[PDB]
């Protein structure tokens, strides 16, 4: 089954963080985990451009 | 020669053993854990998958009276009706004009195909490490699959390697865990036998080819309206659909220390945790008489440059005095920093640089170049990136050590402090004698 | 990798900016200017001959 | 990068002229051959190469 591959996100470097310019084109997801301990997961849906840090 | 020592449990760690053999030329045994599949081991609690509800036709025995013939089919229901008056298509469905019964009945079934897309209900209890190492001495270069536990002894080419018990116990996977296609959710499924209608396990079979089906779904009937031929039924929708809407955060995306999670042979991979005890038997032949190892005198560290970087972001140049040509290992004692190579080769003129990588700003650490020692130093920078795409390469020991800047400092005003308070213990002192006595 | 540094606005003076990189050998980077065009801005309030 | 230690400086004559009127040569302890930066910090001297 084909599906697509969204468009690579523009990362901004920053003090212990990033800021991505999510720019998608239909729903997709978007999900983070710091992996060391206890981690602070997240799991949202895009809808459209957003700059999640 | 056995040997014994412990590797930090992180992938892609170059980790450098250095044996020392008294009477031969010193040894270092680079290896590395390259995946570190997790694997527990399961009890098939149950499955489960969208049910279907069978509706049989009605018996509607009309001009005269139908009997409630019960069954035993999962969640099984069966109504009987009276004064209904059927209009099968092109008029009445027989001649009496009341006094006529409808047999309605329904019962659940496992949907036609759920062997293809049910959710397993596994509850995990032991876990079970296996790991990938590779392992560089001399000259192998080999990989090999080992079960850490203390008990698989692989040989690499002569050496023996037994990759003891993992430090820690921790797993990811909790006590129940729900396999549905590709995530293992750390869920608290419903004991088999007590599903509720419209949550997870509604439906419950105790395998995928058995046929016991506790079908709790709340399947009630109800009398058809006058004039028509249905079999109405109110039952809550498939529990398991409401399951895949509601299933949340899968562990996939929550597991702690960046356990990547596969599923078929459920697993968590590149589990960092604790550490990997090694312990190593040694046949002589690997090791190096010291009589033919390139003696190695007056050896002393100048590091050129430190910024202790995620990756080798320091250079140490070591100046010896030897007497011939050839190579022979290399090591850092202490931890604080980590050398890239792990075999360097002696020359004449005696110079030799080392790539290490650190956290401290003010590293010390005893290098060991071939058989010979120096105390090493250095006054490190911190980098200025704030983001790398590759993991760390030094462990994270960031306190310094004595001499280092901020110790120094911290050393002189405790220094001048305390003689201070030396003084006035004397002053006072003194002052006490010479009133005694 | 940003690097803000200040140049004398001499013609032919070969400034030599050093970056400093950590993780990185340090890089000397020399400029210098060759003519500085200094144009304002007009209004012909008249023209006389 | 090659590696340097040991850097010392050694003016041979100094000549403070419009043009580059002072000469140093620097004795160092290197690993291998090739060829990095140099530069001044300080602003009272302004290096050629």
């Amino acid at each position: 089954c084909r599906v697509p591959m969204a468009r690579e996100p523009t990362v901004i470097h920053g003090k212990r963080e990033v800021t991505l310019h999510l720019h998608p084109d239909h729903p997709t997801l978007f999900s983070y985990r710091t992996l060391g301990e206890d981690p602070q997961y997240h799991e949202e849906w895009v809808t459209a451009a957003v700059e999640r840090t | 020669y056995e040997h014994s020592t412990v590797m930090p449990n992180v992938v892609g760690f170059p980790y450098k053993a250095h044996i020392e053999r008294p009477g031969y030329s010193p040894l270092t045994l680079q290896m590395q854990v390259v995946e570190t599949s997790l694997e527990p081991t399961l009890n098939l609690e149950y499955i489960t998958c969208e049910y279907k509800t069978v509706v049989p036709s009605p018996y509607v025995k009309c001009c005269g009276a139908s009997e409630c013939s019960t069954k035993e089919k999962p969640d099984y229901q069966c109504k009987v009706y009276t004064g209904v008056y059927p209009f099968m298509w092109g008029g009445a469905y027989c001649f009496c004009d009341s006094e006529n019964t409808q047999l309605s009945e329904a019962y659940v079934d496992r949907s036609d195909v759920c062997r293809h897309d049910h959710a397993s209900a596994y509850k995990a209890h032991t876990a079970s490490l296996k790991a990938k190492v590779r392992v560089m001495y001399g000259n192998v270069n080999q990989t090999v699959d080992v079960y850490v536990n203390g008990d698989h002894a692989v040989t690499i080419g002569g050496t023996q390697f037994i990759f003891g018990p993992l430090s820690s116990a921790w797993t990811p996977f909790d006590n129940k865990i729900v396999v549905y296609k590709d995530e293992v959710f750390n869920q608290d499924f419903p004991p088999y036998g007590s599903g509720q209608p419209g949550r997870f396990g509604d439906i419950q079979s105790r395998t995928v080819e058995s046929n016991d089906l506790y079908a709790n779904t709340a399947l009630k009937l109800a009398r058809p309206s006058p004039g028509m031929v249905h079999v109405p039924y109110t039952q809550t929708p498939s529990g398991f659909k409401y399951w895949l809407k509601e299933k949340g955060t899968a562990l996939n995306t929550k597991a702690p220390f960046g356990c990547q999670i596969k599923t078929n042979p459920v697993r968590a991979m590149n589990c960092a945790v604790g550490n990997i005890p090694v312990s190593m038997n040694l046949p002589d032949s690997a090791f190096t008489r010291i009589v033919e190892a390139p003696t190695i005198i007056d050896l002393t560290c100048t590091v050129a440059t430190c910024t202790h970087s995620s990756d080798f972001g320091g250079v140490l140049t070591l100046t010896y005095k030897t007497n011939k040509n050839g190579d022979c290992s290399v090591h850092s004692h202490s931890n604080v920093a980590t050398l890239q190579e792990a075999t360097a080769k002696v020359k004449t003129a005696g110079k030799v640089t080392l790539h290490f990588s650190t956290a401290s700003a003010s590293p010390s650490f005893v290098v060991s170049l071939c058989s010979a020692r120096a105390t090493c130093s250095a006054s490190c920078e911190p980098p200025k990136d704030h983001i790398v795409p590759y993991a760390a390469s030094h462990s994270n020991v960031v306190f310094p050590d004595m001499s280092g800047t901020a110790l120094s400092w911290v050393q002189k005003i405790s220094g001048g402090l305390g003689a201070f308070a030396i003084g006035a213990i004397l002053v006072l002192v003194v002052v006490t004698c010479i009133g005694l006595r």
